[PDB]
């Protein structure tokens, strides 16, 4: 249930970084591991990760922290 | 001498009839044009398309 | 086949996943938009009128 | 019957030889959807040579847009007709008058839009009424070629294949004229020699029921039972 | 508060068609209850068309039997216009065995006890020959809307469309009551058609029953 | 081309009709007036909009 | 299978805080949501058992085009606002009340005496204003019971008595699919009451009345 991506380009105004932030993060919540942080509507990763865009709670810093961190472990 | 066909017939001259919809069951206003229009099919037919 | 379980294994995929919809000659960029598919009896594909 | 026509339809329905147009007038004493028998009158036939006529009707039989072009009696048992006219009605004809469509009951009025651009809506009615309902005609074809490592048998036995693709078939392995046939059945079983199948199917996603079974065969092969 | 109606009057005006009344009814209850039935006798009514016809010197739906003038399809669309009533069975088979230069109508339809033709002198086809008989068996069953061939699908069973439908053309006009000491009530006349295969008072009670369950879907009786 | 048609007709003033010169509270009752055909569908009436 | 119609129930009603109501049903037979949001459309709004405002006068006003001073409104104004004025009321048909207060202020409607059977909904809502500390305001409100909406020229300042409780009802239908199903309807029914009765009741009211309209058939 979504229909304009509109805020997401209000937490990000480059709207091509949202396209690789989006998709990196739906990629690795796709395959295996790292559960969505958001309730979901028994909807795809696509929407899940445009929804969490839209809380907030992730952009290019996020993925970089987590993803040196699990680089670190 | 549409008109005066139409005359010898139970329909009004100007042909508007007033009609009704199914949903709401109630009057259209400004009666409206109705008739017998001679139709024709053609082959472009969806089944072949799709 | 198209057996019973398929159509509703076809509203799964479907629910949100767009595809392009395209008139033939694309003469600007709104030729092409991307639209979410609801499934549709008949065989013709409807389209938002505005659009 | 078109509504508004022209007075066109005569010498069109006339001249287009589509009907059975009757070159002695008389009396019709057999009418028949095959075949219709003229009986002339007298001062219109000659002495000699004398007889009388059939007009032989064309049958369902394949367009070239692959529509349905078929002929129908319009006229009824012991009937004076005259010479130079219609005897039967073919594709869109009626008693001698072009009808293309159908008339039909007409509104114009902003229905909900679903006429938005230029959307001619359909009540159900016509549709019960079974009167844009038209007739295809598609021409299936098999050949049997031969080529290296065998020729291309017609025979019924086909590896892995369901005994319902099976049963709509003869014992040879061409279906029986009258099977209500679905997209995907076999017609006619091709084979490979390797061996694989290789058979005639319906083309994909259309309905039929088949009307008639022709078989053509080169001089030098034996016929099976159904040929 | 309101004034309940009850079926007040049915008038065979016609063989085919009837009107009947409803009176007395309130301000609003007119084009309501108008609307209402005319929508329902249109949409679902109990009906009896012809399904499966299997005329027995016929291969497929598109030959032609020597003897009939006409098509076998134009035949097909014939016994499409064919009413009949039944009354206690969901289907039946009938028989048609006739041959001789003559017009061929359903009232040579063997006349089976339940099984009832209200069209008689309706035509099937035409023959020509002495010697040439037609022979057709009919399968009518129940039904309700439009069933096409397509959907719900022997060499010689022949499928022709489902025309279940008793009625074509339906129409309801509003007017006022008697004086009976209250004015402001209103006389529904409702105007409708039928071939004759469904009795107009057991038509509207039907009617009348489906809609009454549709509002049992949620409140309570 | 319809719903352009639609609106415009929609908003336009006839100079009388059902309805012509009373007060209405709020844009609900006029559409439930409207529905209830005891009124025009437009008529130039003072209401009170926010 | 000739019997058999699709009996819906209710799947959900995503209500809303006081008086806004959304109520979904399906699934339906072919055609059967139109006539039924129709029918519950006209039923609603025609015809509801329900009391409202009908005459008012001004004790010291004898015309529609007048005002009292002290007050920043017009008469037409407090005529919109007694309009908007929502009552239940006891099985006793009509009785009269009045708004008779001398005092500096917005005029509400929990200042109306309470007078016993009849219950005010709503005592937020604010009747017309006051300023002057000599100003004062005396009227006569007369509610009665009926059953429509009932303007000024079909029947002292007449009031328009909107007796039925609701103030929108509209319904949309869109397509909802059961198993192998081609077109099933889904009836939508978008509602807005006054607050005067909860709107599902108010449903199962009209759903009341015309099933005794159909009582009387089968």
């Amino acid at each position: 249930a979504r229909v304009t991506v509109q805020d997401a380009v209000e937490k990000i105004g480059n709207r091509f970084d949202l396209v690789l932030v989006a998709a990196r993060r739906a990629r690795q919540m796709q395959v295996g591991g790292k559960d969505p942080l958001v309730p979901e509507e028994n909807d795809k990763t696509t929407v899940i990760a445009l929804r969490e865009i839209e809380e907030g709670l992730i952009n290019n810093q996020i993925l970089d922290v987590r993803e040196r961190q699990e680089q670190q472990e | 001498e549409i008109k005066e066909l139409l005359k010898l017939g139970d329909l009004p001259t100007s042909g508007q009839i007033r009609l009704y919809d199914g949903r709401t069951g109630e009057q259209f206003e400004r009666p409206v044009t109705v008739g017998y229009m001679y139709m024709l099919k053609l082959n472009h037919l969806v089944d072949d398309k799709m | 086949r198209e057996e019973a379980v398929v159509w509703d294994i076809l509203d799964e995929v479907i629910r949100e996943h767009p595809v392009l919809l395209n008139r033939a000659p694309t003469l600007h960029r709104l030729g092409i938009q991307a639209f979410e598919p609801v499934l549709i009896e008949g065989k013709a594909i409807q389209l938002h009128p505005l659009v | 019957k078109p509504l508004v026509g022209t007075g066109m339809e005569r010498a069109v329905a006339v001249d287009s030889g589509v009907t059975a147009v009757a070159k002695r007038g008389g009396v019709v004493q057999y009418v028949d959807a095959s075949r219709i028998v003229i009986k002339v009158n007298e001062d219109e036939m000659y002495p000699g040579e004398a007889g009388i006529d059939i007009y032989n009707l064309t049958k369902y039989t394949r367009s070239n847009q692959n529509t349905c072009i078929n002929q129908m009696p319009c006229v009824s048992l012991g009937e004076p007709v005259e010479r130079g006219d219609v005897l039967a009605d073919g594709p869109s004809t009626d008693l001698g008058e072009l009808a293309l469509g159908q008339n039909m009951r007409v509104a114009f009025m902003p229905w909900n839009g679903y006429n938005f651009e230029d959307s001619i809506l359909v009540s159900e009615r016509v549709v019960q009424e079974d009167r844009f309902t038209t007739i295809h005609i598609q021409e299936l074809a098999c050949v049997s070629r031969d080529t290296k490592l065998g020729p291309e048998e017609i025979t019924a036995d086909i590896p892995n294949v369901g005994e319902a693709a099976l049963s709509k078939l003869d014992e040879s392995g061409i279906v029986y004229i009258g099977a209500e046939v679905t997209g995907g059945d076999i017609l006619v079983g091709k084979v490979t020699p390797k061996v694989k199948d290789s058979s005639l199917r319906v083309p994909n996603g259309v309905s039929g029921t088949v009307i008639d079974v022709q078989v053509f065969t080169r001089d030098g092969v034996e016929k099976d039972k159904r040929a | 508060e309101f004034l309940k109606p009850r079926l007040v009057d049915i008038e065979q005006v016609s063989s085919t068609h009837a009107k009947v009344t409803l009176e007395p009814l309130e301000r609003g209850f007119g084009h309501t209850l108008g609307n209402a039935l005319r929508r329902i006798l249109l949409s679902s009514m109990p009906g009896c068309a012809v399904t499966e016809v299997e005329i027995d010197g016929v291969l497929h739906e598109y030959s032609t039997k020597e003897g009939v003038q006409e098509d076998i399809l134009e035949i097909l669309l014939n016994l499409k216009g064919l009413a009949v009533r039944v009354q206690g069975k969901d289907e039946v088979i009938l028989t048609l065995n006739k041959s001789g230069i003559g017009p061929v109508t359903a009232a040579d339809i063997t006349h089976d006890g339940d099984v009832e033709i209200v069209k008689p002198q309706h035509v099937i086809c035409h023959l020509t020959d002495e010697n040439a008989s037609i022979s057709m068996r009919i399968k009518v069953q129940r039904g309700r809307g439009y069933v096409p061939a397509s959907t719900r699908i022997p060499i010689g069973r022949l499928l022709v469309d489902a025309c279940y439908s008793p009625v074509e053309r339906i129409a309801y006009n509003v007017e006022a009551a008697r004086v009976e000491q209250r004015t402001d009530l209103d006389k529904l006349v409702i105007e409708m058609e039928t071939n004759g295969t469904i009795d107009p008072e057991e038509a509207i009670r039907r009617a009348a029953t489906i809609l009454a369950e549709q509002l049992e879907a949620f409140v309570d009786l | 081309q319809d719903v352009v048609l639609g609106l415009y007709y929609m908003t336009r003033d006839c100079v009388n009709a059902k309805g012509e010169g009373m007060v209405l509270t709020g844009p609900k009752e006029a559409e439930r007036l409207y529905r209830s055909g005891l009124a025009s569908l437009h008529a130039r009436v003072k209401v009170r909009i926010t």
